[PDB]
RNA sequence: AUUCGGGUCUUGUAAUUGGAAUGAGUACAAUGUAAAUACCUUAACGAGGUUGGA
């Protein structure tokens, strides 16, 4: 069924991303007022539609939102749930080569290791902005991450 | 080795040495090969190895293309011949009496494509924009098959303007819709559903839809016939 | 702390008495001269080390003393450098000279025996030394690296205080003067970041105009820029950057774009321009020179508005790739490393008169 | 130079750096014009990055004919020094490919799709 | 439930011809329903033969029509506008199942449910 | 969904490698119930084993 083939597509985003749950549902939900009060543009531009403009489009982000463009936000709801889902370290932290593939990831971004440029981030779905800074830390240390450094090369997106 | 005859004209497929079945082609200027591809000797005829990987036409074949529209003695407008690897077969396949004109608009391509249509009487090269018919309006006759494969977003509309130029009532249109040079943003499936729809709100009659996949990543052929 | 020193039109820049001292090392890729006696230290992708007597304007540098470093020095914690030393600093107090490259150690050096008396290394397996300031009348030491963080030192501690995080490329130059404060640029990131050390704050400026939006609203009445490489600051308020396509760059703290902008300064030689490869500007006046590989010194001058900045003149004596450049005082003396090479490794085709060693010129009034 | 078919702003080409390194990490990297020659001759590479400093210009001038006989898109950079250094080496590299984009498939897409814009298309 | 998915926005979704006459009279914004439930940009579309239908339907109840040859629907040329407005879009929807479907044809939508991933959207 | 056709092709080791994974104890003063102030925060010292279907 829908409901059925759905209960699909989540395990599909399972690890389209990399959880293990329904933080699938906390994106999503997110997702929602995200559009939702957005999509509640409406309306003109009404020094509000202003600030909430640039407001909601400074959702930018990055490692987060879209790239270059909009006003029509919506689009996420199309993303976001599929893209809002990257950025953060769940995602943009394996597609930087330190992370040998999500899982081999995770457990250091946990395991103390795995650091954002100074103070680690245990919180292993934190969200990225301005990346390059990503790195272990470490501070006889941080071992699978400190030589495994194949991520010399990890020009990816 | 072993060599025969499949259902389409001048299409063949080999049994070889250790048990593999790749597509070839009947060789028009035997000796010579357009890229690197193999040449093989089968009771005295040699054939040309039909390498899918680099050819649309072979890809679509090998993923059950219907009927195939191309057979000897046909009569084809080639959008987006560049280099000549795919109009080489298929200069094979229609013969000496049929007619193939290919249109590319990249000089340092045509450079190549030069080389392969000088071998050949089959292929009529022509350095000019698919956008404009009327830049070679005066050297092509009407076809009965239109093989359009040019990277362009608004690659459908151009294949129509030429159709409605070129391509003779009832005849078809093998369409290569390029997902990725349409627009890398949307998904490959919402695109090749939206271009048929450009053919159907024309008048061609989607006969065939397939893609492309291990071959050709984001890329689907439509078979349609023009009214 | 602002610019007090007005001698920018005294400067007997036509006259300036010029020379060139070769050395028989290759590619110097940093000088850093003390003053109260004093004295330059020049480094060189050939891993030496060298001091030289500069009291003497009258008389080229006085070569002292050297270390050479090698492949003896593999590992990283040894006493010594096997790989291309990038910058130096000489220590204000006189007591040190530290040298740092892409063998990612800090060593610092006595410079009474050119002797390494400490070794103090980044333990980042991408922490190559980019550039070196002290603070100034200070022991405070900061370094830009490659991995994207300015590591900050107390050199008669001869330990590492703390890392700073912002940029999002290698930190190619760092500037400072008496303020426990700096600037750096971080190249292809195309920004300069102010940090406010004991503030934990920083300010973010940016380059990187798109020409074709600059010239839209130039019409209201030119060239790409892909990387912001030199940076020197003037006083503890402004600060000017150096690009790859020519720009020289003035800004000040309160303003998010540049105060002033010369563009091409360098010249160019379809259009390719000259990039700027160093910049100085002598604390708390309104002169600062420039170099590149075209094959003079360009000395500018600043507004007493600090609104805009101007051509002195030019020292044409200078052919070569300027790696750095340092003013010494008494009468004025311009010091700068040349190079066949860029400091990094960056291509550069045709170099007029490449050469190794060291320009002087000393200049009157 | 007369090779570069068109104009890649900066934040594009570091976008296009960036993305090799993840390719290397977690996908299928190609390094060196004749490792990305064969590459494009046998189809397998997604995105094509070609340096703009190479110096016989000629020596990569075969590819972009050659992507797209094959349609394969491709990219500049400013520095073959950066790519290479990029690519996991210490030495400079003029042209290398996307076999695999692995945990960049995201960041290619975007950039294939960027070009194309800056290109003509829709 | 071992279908692939490949769905990008904008959503197609057809509506059908009973989901537009009871929109229309009980005044619910079609359009601005389907972005509030599918949560992204939405195409909205109705076969020739749903809106001929709804042709006959406008000869005694006018309203349902107009808006339901608004672009906000666009039409979907169907090469068989003669068939029921159920079979037309059963038959428009079994080659592609991409298509989410609107409808208050509560039969419509059961042999639906049939072809994997078809998205289902009606009001209650 | 298969009925036969089709799809194509790793998959098992109740095989042999990975770090000095990590957890838990030990001063550790302590924002600290000036005594809770060893229980916090450190720091470390040490230290991986529902359903349906025979």
């Amino acid at each position: 069924s829908s409901r059925l083939d759905a209960e699909l597509k989540l395990a599909g985003e399972f690890g389209l991303k990399n959880k293990k749950e329904i933080y699938r549902i906390s994106f999503q939900l997110s997702k929602i007022r995200r559009a939702a009060r957005d999509l509640l543009t409406r309306d003109e531009k009404d020094p509000k539609r202003l600030f909430e403009g640039n407001a909601l489009i400074r959702r930018l982000v990055r490692v987060g939102v879209l790239s270059e463009d909009k006003k029509k936000l919506d689009y996420v709801l199309a993303l976001k749930v599929e893209d809002f889902l990257e950025r953060r370290l769940q995602t943009q932290v394996y597609k930087l080569g330190l992370a040998k593939s999500v899982h081999h990831a995770r457990v250091l971004i946990t395991q103390r290791h795995i650091a954002v440029g100074k103070q680690i981030v245990n919180i292993p779905s934190f969200m990225v902005r301005l990346d390059s800074e990503k790195h272990i830390d470490f501070a006889r240390p941080g071992r699978v991450a400190r030589r495994n450094a194949a991520r010399k090369a990890e020009a990816s997106g | 080795i072993t060599v025969k005859q499949t259902n389409m004209e001048n299409i063949y497929e080999c049994e070889f040495n250790d048990g593999s079945f790749r597509l070839c082609t009947r060789n028009l200027v035997p000796n010579f090969n357009v890229y690197g591809e193999r040449l093989i000797k089968y009771e005295g005829v040699e054939y040309r190895e039909w390498n899918a990987f680099r050819s649309k036409l072979a890809g679509a074949i090998l993923k059950g293309l219907k009927t195939n529209p191309i057979r000897k003695g046909t009569k084809v407008l080639y959008l987006g011949a560049a280099s000549g690897t795919t109009i080489s077969h298929v200069s094979d396949i229609i013969e000496l009496n049929g007619k193939a004109y290919g249109v590319e608009f990249s000089p340092r391509v045509v450079r190549e494509l030069l080389l392969v249509a000088q071998r050949r009487p089959n292929i009529f090269p022509l350095l000019a924009d698919a956008r404009f018919p009327q830049s070679y309006k005066s050297v092509v006759e009407n076809v009965d098959v239109l093989y359009v494969d040019i990277a362009q977003p608004d690659q459908t509309d151009i294949a129509i303007y030429n159709a409605k130029f070129f391509l003779k009532v009832n005849g078809d249109m093998l369409l290569v819709i390029k997902a990725r040079s349409i627009d890398v943003t949307k998904d490959p499936k919402e695109i090749y559903k939206t271009e048929v729809e450009k053919l159907e709100n024309s008048n061609f009659e989607t006969i065939q839809i397939i893609n492309l996949d291990p071959y050709d990543k984001d890329h689907a052929i439509v078979l349609s016939k023009y009214k | 702390g602002r610019v007090f020193r007005y001698f920018g039109d005294k400067l007997l820049i036509s006259e300036a008495k010029q020379s060139f001292t070769r050395v028989g090392e290759n590619n110097l890729t940093c000088i850093s001269c003390f003053q109260p006696r004093l004295f330059a230290y020049t480094v060189s992708k050939d891993l030496q080390l060298t001091k030289y007597d500069i009291t003497d304007f009258s008389k080229r540098p006085k070569k002292l003393k050297y270390a050479k470093g090698g492949a003896k020095y593999i590992p990283n914690t040894t006493e010594g450098h096997y790989d291309e030393i990038l910058t130096v600093a000489a220590s204000p107090d006189g007591k040190y000279v530290v040298t740092g490259g892409r063998d990612r150690k800090l060593i610092v050096w006595s410079t009474e025996s050119l002797s390494p008396v400490k070794v103090i290394p980044t333990k980042d397996r991408r922490g190559e030394v980019l550039s070196l300031a002290f603070r100034k009348n200070s022991d405070q030491l900061y370094a830009s690296c490659a991995d994207f963080k300015i590591r900050t030192y107390s050199i008669n501690q001869f330990s590492q205080l703390e890392i700073l995080y912002g940029h999002h490329d290698i930190v190619e130059d760092i500037s400072a003067l008496a303020m426990e404060r700096c600037v750096t640029v971080g190249a292809r990131d195309r920004t300069a970041m102010l940090w406010k050390i004991p503030d934990e704050t920083r300010l973010t400026f940016r380059g990187g105009d798109e020409p074709q939006k600059l010239l839209r609203r130039w019409m209201k009445e030119f060239f790409c820029e892909g990387s912001i490489d030199v940076v020197s600051m003037v006083d503890d308020f402004h600060f000017i950057t150096g690009s790859d396509n020519g720009n020289i760059c003035l800004w000040s703290l309160a303003k998010k774009k540049p105060i002033f902008t010369e563009r091409i300064a360098h010249g160019i030689l379809l259009l390719q321009p000259f990039w700027i490869t160093s910049l100085y500007a002598i604390p708390y006046s309104n002169v600062f020179i420039s170099g590149s590989w075209s094959g003079s010194l360009k000395v500018w001058k600043i507004s007493d508005n600090l609104r805009s900045f101007e051509l002195l003149g030019e020292l044409s004596g200078a052919k070569g790739v300027v790696t750095k450049i340092q003013v010494v005082e008494s009468k004025f003396r311009i010091l700068a490393s040349i190079a066949k090479e860029h400091r990094l490794g960056r291509w550069i085709a045709n170099v007029s008169g490449a050469r190794n060693g060291i320009y002087s010129a000393v200049i009157d009034q | 130079a007369s090779y570069v078919k068109f104009e890649v702003p900066q934040d594009l080409a570091d976008k296009v750096l960036e993305a090799v390194r993840k390719a290397k990490e977690s996908g299928k990297i190609k390094k060196g014009t004749n490792e990305t020659t064969k590459a494009v001759e046998r189809g397998q590479a997604k995105l094509v990055i070609i340096a703009e400093d190479v110096q016989p210009e000629e020596i990569v001038a075969h590819l972009p004919l050659l992507c797209d006989e094959k349609k394969i898109p491709y990219v500049y950079v400013s520095s073959k020094k950066a790519l290479g250094e990029a690519c996991g080496l210490q030495v400079a590299t003029a042209s290398a490919a996307i076999l695999e984009p692995g945990e960049a498939k995201d960041l290619v897409d975007e950039i294939i799709k960027r070009v194309n814009e800056i290109k003509g298309k829709t | 439930f071992e279908h692939n998915e490949a769905l990008v926005p904008p959503y197609n979704v057809l509506v059908d011809t009973n989901f537009l006459s009871r929109t229309v009279g009980a005044k619910l914004p079609l359009l601005e329903s389907a972005m509030d439930c599918l949560y992204a940009s939405v195409n909205i579309i109705i076969t020739s033969c749903v809106m001929a239908e709804l042709e006959k339907l406008g000869p005694r109840y006018r309203v349902a029509l107009m808006i339901a040859r608004d672009e906000r629907w666009q039409r979907l040329t169907c090469d068989h506008k003669g068939t029921y407005a159920d079979d037309c879009i059963v038959d428009r929807v079994q080659k592609h199942r991409i298509y989410i479907v609107a409808t208050n044809d509560r039969d419509l939508k059961r042999r639906i449910r049939k072809i994997p991933g078809v998205p289902i959207m009606s009001v209650q």
